[PDB]
C-alpha cells in the first residue's frame, strides 16, 4: 500500500547513470544541468 | 467446497439391531467439526450429534459418533420403530456449509412375490388420441425389481416410466406401476405385447403377455 | 525401516569429478521431503538443500558445492551432482532429510562416507 | 426458544424472480446470523447464504451472482431474492438460525414451470378376464394432465380405505402430472358391486367423480 | 546469519549429578531450537526438537528450557553413557547454523 | 519485483506496473500473509468472501498492489501444516485495514 502524498515524499526509485566519456562531443546531464559540449579535466578549485 | 460422500443410500435391517453409517470428506475436517442430522418425512432436519463425538441436548443415548481425519461413522445401538429416517452429514469447519447425500434406512422382513393385475387401454383415451397400458405390481418387500416391455418381440425403452409407492406402515411392502406409451398406428400394427417381470425373490421369468 | 544409505568411501586425484549418492528407503511419498548434505567438521557446517520433486535448491553463503541435485521418479536417486572440485577443501558430507513445513530441524541422518582428496 | 414463520409465492414462470420472507419470534433478532437452506429431490441439502441485523451477507459462491438478501429490523424479518429463476430451482426452502443445530423453519415448496393450470382427467379401466379366473382383481382410476401438484384421490366416497394405493405423481414431457389410484378386490366380488373414484384438484377448483364397473 | 555461542565447554562431573548447559543467541529466536547428540565414531543423533520438547526414544533426564535467547539443556542425573558431545541448532532464518559444542566426561 | 518470474499474480490497481519506478510516495506498507490457492482471488477492493470480511478487508480506495506466489515447498508436510489458521466465525464484517 503506497500511502499517497500528504507530506513531502521520501521513498522512490534510484536514478541511473552512464559512464563518463571525455574528450568527445556528448549531450550531458549532471544532476539536472543539461547541455552539449566537450568535457575535459580542469585545474579549477571550487569550494566544497 | 469439501464434498461429502456417504455409505450406500439404502440399507435394510430388522428392528432391535445395530446400524452403522459411514461418512467421508474430500479433505480433512478442522477440529472434527462434523455434525449428523436426522430428517423424517414432512419435517425439517434435526441435529443429533455435533463435533463428531458429542450428543445434542434431548437426544437419546443410543446414538454415537466416532471418527477423525476424513472418515467418520454414526452408530445406533437399537433401532426403535421411530428411528427409521434419513441421515445427513454436515461440515461446519470450512467456509461454505456442505451437507452429505443422505442415507435411508428401511425395515427388513420376509421376501414376498409381486402380483400383476394389468389394465388394457380404455376407449375414451383412444378417442383423445393417446394410449396407456400399466404393468402393475403389488405386495413385494425387496424394492429392487425389473420390468421390461416387449412389443413385436423387441426391446422397448425411452418411452415408458415407472412410479413406486412408499413402504407401508405395517405390511412393509411396495407397489409399482409402469406405464408405456405407443402410437395408435404402432399399437394397431403389432398383435403381441408383453411385460416381463424379473425379481430376485421370484425366480420364474413371468412374461405377462396380451394381444 | 526408514534409512538413508550411502555407498563406500572413495579417494581420487584433484581435477576428477566426485559424486556421493544418498538413497532414501523405508517410507513412501519420497521426493516430497527436502534432502541435503552437512559438512562434518566438529573440530557443524550446513550446505544447501534440494527438493527432488521440483528440483528446487537453496545454498549456504559460505559453502557452495555447486550441485543441481535431481532424483529420478522410480529409483529416487538424490545423488550429488558435482562434476568438479578443488583439492584445497575436503567436502566431508553427511546426507540428511528434512521433515519440512516449518519443522526445519535435521531429523534423519546418514552414517556418511570418508572423502580423501589427492 | 425461537419460532420461525415463513411465506412467499410458490408458482413461478421461468425467468421470473423468487421472493421469500421469514419472521422470527421468541428471542433476540440482533447478534445472530439467519440462514437460508435449499433441499432438492435430485441434489440434496444446500446452503444458500445468511444475513445479520447489521446488513452483512455471506453467500454461497455457487449462487453468489443470483442471490440477494435483505433484513427488516423493525418487524424482525429477513428475505431472500433469487433472480432469473429456472426449472432447476424447484425445491423446499428453509430459514434457520446460524448453521442450524437448534431451530428450523417449516419449509416452503417452490415449483418453477412454464405450464398453465389445467384440469385433471380420468381414464376408465377394465380388469382382464384372466384376473377374474385367477381369483383376485384390481380396480383403479388413472388421473392425467393436471399441472399444479397437490391433488387428492379417494374411493367409495372415502369409505374404502383398505388396500388403497396412490402412487406418487410423475412429471411428463409436456410438463404436466399424472398418477394412478388402485384397490385390490376378490374376483368373487366382481359382477355384484359398483365402485367409484373421486378426484379433487384444489388449485384448479375441480371435482371429478367416476363410476367404475366390472370390465 | 545467526551467531550462536555455546558458553559451557568441556565439563567434568560425577555420575548422577545435575548438569546444565546454555546456548546463547545473537538475537532472540522464538524457541526454534534443536539439540543434537554426538559420539566419537558415530553419526550425529537427533535428541531434542522445538526447544523444550523431548523426542521419542530418549531418556527423561534430558530437558529443555529458555525463551528467546536463554536456551538451556538440563540433565538431572548424569550417566556413564551420557559422556558425549552436544550440538546446538537453530532454524529461525534459512541460514541454519549449528553451535560450538560442549564436551562431557 | 516486476521482472521476476516466480510470481503468479502481479496485478496493480491504482498505478501501472511498468512505471512504478519513477513515482515518489510518503510511505510504503508491506502486509504479508499466507492463504490457500482458491482464496487469492478475494484480495481486491470489494469482495464478499470469508477473508475479505473476517480476516483482511481492503478499502475500496486502494492504491498499492498485491503480489502472490505459490509456496508449496516451504509450507507443506506429509501430514499437515496446522500452524496456519484463519478466522471462520465473526459477528460483523471487518473495517478496512
Amino acid at each position: 500500500s503506497f500511502e499517497l502524498l500528504h507530506a513531502p515524499a521520501t521513498v522512490c526509485g534510484p536514478k541511473k547513470s552512464t559512464n563518463l566519456v571525455k574528450n568527445k562531443c556528448v549531450n550531458f546531464n549532471f544532476n539536472g544541468l543539461t547541455g552539449t559540449g566537450v568535457l575535459t579535466e580542469s585545474n579549477k578549485k571550487f569550494l566544497p | 467446497e469439501i464434498v461429502m460422500t456417504q455409505s450406500p443410500g439404502t440399507l435394510s435391517l430388522s428392528p432391535g439391531e445395530r446400524a452403522t453409517l459411514s461418512c467421508r470428506a474430500s479433505q480433512s475436517i478442522s477440529s472434527s467439526y462434523l455434525a449428523w442430522f436426522q430428517q423424517k418425512p414432512g419435517q425439517a432436519p434435526r441435529l443429533l450429534i455435533y463435533g463428531a463425538s458429542s450428543r445434542a441436548p434431548g437426544i437419546p443415548d443410543r446414538f454415537s459418533g466416532s471418527g477423525s481425519g476424513t472418515d467418520f461413522t454414526l452408530t445406533i445401538s437399537r433401532l426403535e420403530p421411530e428411528d427409521f429416517a434419513v441421515y445427513y452429514c454436515q461440515q461446519y469447519g470450512d467456509s461454505p456449509l456442505t451437507f452429505g447425500g443422505g442415507t435411508k434406512v428401511d425395515i427388513k422382513r420376509t421376501v414376498a412375490a409381486p402380483s400383476v393385475f394389468i389394465f388394457p387401454p380404455s376407449d375414451e383415451q383412444l378417442k383423445s388420441g393417446t394410449a396407456s397400458v400399466v404393468c402393475l405390481l403389488n405386495n413385494f418387500y425387496p424394492r429392487e425389481a425389473k420390468v421390461q416391455w416387449k412389443v413385436d418381440n423387441a426391446l422397448q425403452s425411452g418411452n415408458s416410466q415407472e412410479s413406486v409407492t412408499e413402504q407401508d406402515s405395517k405390511d412393509s411392502t411396495y407397489s409399482l406401476s409402469s406405464t408405456l406409451t405407443l402410437s395408435k398406428a404402432d399399437y394397431e400394427k403389432h398383435k403381441v405385447y408383453a411385460c416381463e417381470v424379473t425379481h430376485q425373490g421370484l425366480s420364474s421369468p413371468v412374461t405377462k403377455s396380451f394381444n | 525401516e526408514v534409512q538413508l544409505v550411502q555407498s563406500g568411501a572413495e579417494v581420487k586425484k584433484p581435477g576428477e569429478s566426485l559424486k556421493i549418492s544418498c538413497k532414501g528407503s523405508g517410507y513412501s511419498f519420497t521426493s516430497y521431503y527436502w534432502i541435503g548434505w552437512v559438512r562434518q567438521m566438529p573440530g557443524l557446517e550446513w550446505m544447501g538443500i534440494v527438493y527432488p520433486d521440483d528440483s528446487d535448491t537453496r545454498y549456504s553463503p559460505s559453502f557452495q558445492g555447486q550441485v543441481t541435485i535431481s532424483a529420478d521418479k522410480s529409483i529416487s536417486t538424490a545423488y550429488l551432482q558435482w562434476s568438479s572440485l578443488k583439492a584445497s577443501d575436503t567436502a566431508m558430507y553427511y546426507c540428511v532429510r528434512h521433515p519440512g513445513g516449518g519443522d526445519w530441524y535435521f531429523d534423519l541422518w546418514g552414517r556418511g562416507t570418508l572423502v580423501t582428496v589427492s | 426458544e425461537v419460532q420461525l414463520q415463513q411465506w412467499g409465492a410458490g408458482l413461478l414462470k421461468p425467468s421470473e424472480t423468487l421472493s421469500l420472507t421469514c419472521a422470527v419470534y421468541g428471542e433476540s433478532f440482533s447478534g445472530y446470523y439467519w440462514s437460508w437452506i435449499r433441499q432438492s429431490p435430485g441434489k440434496g441439502l444446500e446452503w444458500i447464504g445468511q444475513i445479520n441485523h447489521s446488513g452483512n451477507t455471506n453467500y454461497n459462491p455457487s449462487l453468489k451472482s443470483r442471490v440477494t438478501m435483505s433484513v427488516d429490523t423493525s418487524k424482525n424479518q429477513f428475505s431472500l431474492k433469487l433472480s432469473s429463476v429456472t426449472a432447476a430451482d424447484t425445491a423446499v426452502y428453509y430459514c434457520a438460525r446460524e448453521l442450524g443445530h437448534d431451530y428450523w423453519g417449516q419449509g416452503t415448496l417452490v415449483t418453477v414451470s412454464s405450464a398453465s393450470t389445467k384440469g385433471p382427467s380420468v381414464f376408465p379401466l377394465a380388469p382382464s378376464s384372466k384376473s377374474t379366473s385367477g381369483g383376485t382383481a384390481a380396480l383403479g382410476c388413472l388421473v392425467k394432465d393436471y399441472f399444479p401438484e397437490p391433488v387428492t384421490v379417494s374411493w367409495n366416497s372415502g369409505a374404502l380405505t383398505s388396500g388403497v394405493h396412490t402412487f406418487p405423481a410423475v412429471l411428463q414431457s409436456s410438463g404436466l402430472y399424472s398418477l394412478s389410484s388402485v384397490v385390490t378386490v376378490p374376483s368373487s366380488s366382481l359382477g355384484t358391486q359398483t365402485y367409484i373414484c373421486n378426484v379433487n384438484h384444489k388449485p384448479s377448483n375441480t371435482k371429478v367423480d367416476k363410476k367404475v364397473e366390472p370390465k | 546469519d545467526i551467531q550462536m555461542t555455546q558458553s559451557p565447554s568441556t565439563l567434568s562431573a560425577s555420575v548422577g549429578d545435575r548438569v546444565t548447559i546454555t546456548c546463547r543467541a545473537s538475537q532472540s529466536i522464538s524457541s526454534w531450537l534443536a539439540w543434537y547428540q554426538q559420539k566419537p565414531g558415530k553419526a550425529p543423533k537427533l535428541l531434542i526438537y522445538k526447544a523444550s520438547s523431548l523426542e521419542s526414544g530418549v531418556p527423561s533426564r534430558f530437558s529443555g528450557s529458555g525463551s528467546g535467547t536463554e536456551f538451556t539443556l538440563t540433565i538431572t542425573s548424569l550417566q556413564p553413557d551420557d559422556f558425549a558431545t552436544y550440538y546446538c541448532q537453530q532454524y529461525d532464518s534459512f541460514s541454519w547454523t549449528f553451535g560450538q559444542g560442549t564436551k562431557l566426561e | 519485483l516486476y521482472n521476476s518470474a516466480s510470481f503468479s499474480t502481479f496485478k496493480c490497481y491504482g498505478v501501472s506496473p511498468t512505471k512504478l519506478n519513477d513515482l515518489c510516495f510518503t510511505n510504503v506498507y508491506a502486509d504479508s500473509f499466507v492463504i490457500r490457492g482458491d482464496e487469492v482471488r478475494q484480495i481486491a477492493p470489494g469482495q464478499t468472501g470469508k477473508i475479505a470480511d473476517y480476516n483482511y478487508k481492503l478499502p475500496d480506495d486502494f492504491t498499492g498492489c498485491v503480489i502472490a506466489w505459490n509456496s508449496n515447498n516451504l509450507d507443506s508436510k506429509v501430514g499437515g501444516n496446522y500452524n496456519y489458521r484463519y478466522r471462520l466465525f465473526r459477528k460483523s464484517n471487518l473495517k478496512p485495514f
